[PDB]
């Protein structure tokens, strides 16, 4: 115990990685997020990538079987790797846009439909669920008219009476 | 007897399957997904596929 | 371990039988429900010849009755009736000898043990059992299959079980294919006394093994009732071919049939 | 610009596509593997020559 510290012992661990053209046995610890539903979020499990809103889903999948496909061949749902649990993924909302507008010559006041879109994902004052999608700038009324710019699934908009445009 | 429509719509859903699984198709080049090429290759090399 | 050697070795005649309609197993971990899908893999044709033979477990009388050594090809189904756990294990490989790697695969009465290495297997692989009249349990106390085993590339022993020392019908599918020794299993209480059951029952995966080797034979193990001093075990192998097959997934996703397509023009036009 | 034209006429004009982009990235694998035994060899009590 009295020698100098060159004189004295020293445990000393030499540690080698041998990679060779075989299928490899050691790794390290995968960093795993926190898990996050109803969002629009970029997903990975065991490496399977992939875009979407993840759910709580009611499918009893088998104890081995891990992802859910349909006829689209596309995973419907997975199973989360750590905690056992079955997510159903949504591909992220889209739709097209369209502009409900009086002719310019009349005026420049336009509703905007998004086709196919619930009324939470659009940004976004009035706004209506229609069957057709969310409708924003355009007042609801409850009066029916004859329809003059048909939106769809029975729903019309016109430019009327300050003047403003109704969808009915 | 309600095949005339019956008909009709099959046709539909059979040409959006075969849409949809033309997704699946490599069409020559390495894998029939673009996210896969995108994360692998390079745009110089990408870019063909 | 030592090999226990056999002056008088003998084996029974191969027999043949009808495969029905049974092989069918699940192609991938995708869960599915009421759907018909269509697969390409190596699969059991249905009613393609089926080679079964006989598993001797006890001696009454000093004939050693040796499994046959039985070609691997692409996979294959194996299928064991029987009332008490008589087939145990298997060993895989070309040569089965310490010139080239060999797979060992084994369900003792503690655990399952898989090994992969250049194993020196034995003439006759003897799994001896005695009755502990004391105990008025059986206790495994022989197992001597290789005389060597060097430079050992794969090994995985499950936890520890006991193991219990109307017939079972365990149904196994090895598939080699790309490096990886995946096997399926099945097991179902069968009351038929003889021959194949026929009936349809899918197979669930029961481990995929990255051993990388390559398998062109396989031979059977038993276990051997030792006894102070006739109903024995009956298995049967088949070869899977590349076919497609249309499997029909059901509400819970459980393959409830399926149609192989090559079979007939009727499966065909299915 | 969707028509080309200054004036517009009364109707509903398909102009754009609304696509909602992911907000963040989630990655999750099996915990557990196994636990290579690292300790026993820097732990170990005594050290060969
Ligand atoms: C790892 O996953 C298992 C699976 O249920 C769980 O029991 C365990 O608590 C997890 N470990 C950590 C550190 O999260
Ligand atoms: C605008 O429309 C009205 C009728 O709706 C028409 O009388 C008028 O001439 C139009 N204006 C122009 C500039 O065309
Ligand atoms: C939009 O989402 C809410 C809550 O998620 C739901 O109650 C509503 O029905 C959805 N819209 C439509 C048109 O279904
Ligand atoms: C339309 O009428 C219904 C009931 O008839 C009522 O609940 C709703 O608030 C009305 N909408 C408007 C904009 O007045
Ligand atoms: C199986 O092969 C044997 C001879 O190899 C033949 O006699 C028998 O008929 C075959 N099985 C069937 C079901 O044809
Ligand atoms: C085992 O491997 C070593 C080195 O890799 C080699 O020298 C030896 O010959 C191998 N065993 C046999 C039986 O060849
Ligand atoms: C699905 O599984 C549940 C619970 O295991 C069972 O109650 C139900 O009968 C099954 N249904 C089918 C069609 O197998």
């Amino acid at each position: 115990p009295t020698y100098g510290v060159g004189y004295q012992p020293y445990r000393v661990v030499v540690l080698s990685f041998e990679l060779l053209h075989a299928p490899a046995t050691v790794c390290g610890p995968k960093k795993s997020t926190n898990l996050v539903k109803n969002k629009c979020v970029n997903f990975n499990f065991n490496g399977l990538t992939g875009t979407g809103v993840l759910t709580e889903s009611n499918k009893k999948f088998l104890p081995f079987q891990q992802f859910g496909r349909d006829i689209a061949d596309t995973t419907d749902a997975v199973r989360d790797p750590q905690t056992l649990e079955i997510l159903d993924i949504t591909p992220c909302s889209f739709g097209g846009v369209s502009v409900i507008t009086p002719g310019t010559n009349t005026s420049n006041q336009v509703a905007v439909l998004y086709q196919g879109v619930n009324c939470t994902e659009v940004p976004v004052s009035n706004v209506f669920q229609t069957r057709a999608g969310c409708l924003i700038g355009a007042e609801h009324v409850n009066n029916s008219y004859e329809c003059d710019i048909p939106i769809g699934a029975g729903i019309c908009a016109s430019y009327q009476t300050s003047q403003s445009i109704i969808a009915y | 007897a309600l095949g005339k429509l019956q008909d009709v719509v099959n046709q539909n859903a059979q040409a959006l399957n075969t849409l949809v699984k033309q997704l699946s198709s490599n069409f020559g080049a390495i894998s029939s997904v673009l996210n896969d090429i995108l994360s692998r290759l390079d745009p110089p090399e990408a870019e063909v596929q | 371990s030592q090999c226990v050697n056999f002056t008088t070795r003998t084996q029974l005649p191969p027999a043949y039988t009808n495969s029905f309609t049974r092989g069918v197993y699940y192609p991938d971990k995708v869960f599915r429900s009421s759907v018909l899908h269509s697969t390409q893999d190596l699969f059991l044709p249905f009613f393609s010849n089926v080679t079964w033979f006989h598993a001797i477990h006890v001696s009454g009388g000093t004939k050693r009755f040796a499994n046959p050594v039985l070609p691997f090809n692409d996979g294959v189904y194996f299928a064991s009736t029987e009332k008490s756990n008589i087939i145990r294990g298997w060993i895989f490989g070309t040569t089965l000898d310490s010139k080239t790697q060999s797979l060992l695969i084994v369900n003792n009465a503690t655990n399952v043990v898989i090994k992969v290495c250049e194993f020196q297997f034995c003439n006759d692989p003897f799994l001896g059992v005695y009755y502990h009249k004391n105990n008025k349990s059986w206790m495994e106390s022989e197992f001597r299959v290789y005389s060597s085993a060097n430079n050992c590339t794969f090994e995985y022993v499950s936890q520890p079980f006991l193991m219990d020392l109307f017939k079972n019908l365990r149904e196994f599918v090895f598939k080699n294919i790309d490096g990886y020794f995946k096997i399926y299993s099945k097991h179902t209480p069968i009351n038929l006394v003889r021959g194949l059951p026929q009936g349809f029952s899918a197979l669930e995966p029961l481990v995929d093994l990255p051993i990388g080797i390559n398998i062109t034979r396989f031979q059977t193990l038993h276990i051997s009732y030792l006894t102070p001093g006739a109903g024995a075990a009956a298995y049967y192998v088949g070869y899977l071919q590349p076919r497609t097959f249309l499997l029909k997934y059901n509400e819970n996703g459980t393959i409830t049939d399926a149609v192989d397509c090559a079979l007939d023009p009727l499966s065909e036009t299915k | 610009c969707t028509l080309k034209s200054f004036t517009v006429e009364k109707g509903i004009y398909q102009t754009s596509n609304f696509r909602v982009q992911p907000t963040e990235s989630i990655v999750r694998f099996p915990n557990i593997t196994n636990l290579c035994p690292f300790g026993e060899v820097f732990n170990a009590t005594r050290f060969a020559s």
